[PDB]
């Protein structure tokens, strides 16, 4: 969705946006891996995984 | 290191972003880049004392 | 710390 340069980070120091960013890589899949629980046979040993 | 074509482990520079952002000139200070690597450091108090 | 000691 966005393009951000990375200059922007080194000389402003505030690293915690990197970390919300890996944070949301991970959480972007692991919603994405529910979605696809979802999407075929949802029982609840889905709900056992989360 | 990398390898050189005999064989042989060859010491570069290395492209780190950080690293490269700073020998570059692109962005970043020495003092800033171990900001995020090395121990912080002293802080001053308000009255001037370490 | 940075700038001023501070950072």
């Amino acid at each position: 969705d966005i393009v951000l340069n990375p200059l922007g980070v080194p000389s402003r120091m505030n690293i915690g946006q990197i970390l919300e960013t890996h944070l949301g890589m991970a959480a972007k899949g692991i919603g994405d891996k529910i979605n696809a629980m979802l999407k075929q046979q949802q029982e609840v040993a889905k709900l056992r995984e989360f | 290191t990398v390898i050189n074509r005999d064989g042989q482990e060859e010491k570069q520079v290395s492209f780190n972003s950080i690293y490269m952002m700073a020998d570059s000139g692109a962005r970043g200070s020495a003092a800033q880049i171990r900001q995020l690597a090395g121990m912080r450091g002293l802080m001053a108090k308000p009255d001037g004392s370490i | 710390t940075x700038x001023f000691x501070s950072g």
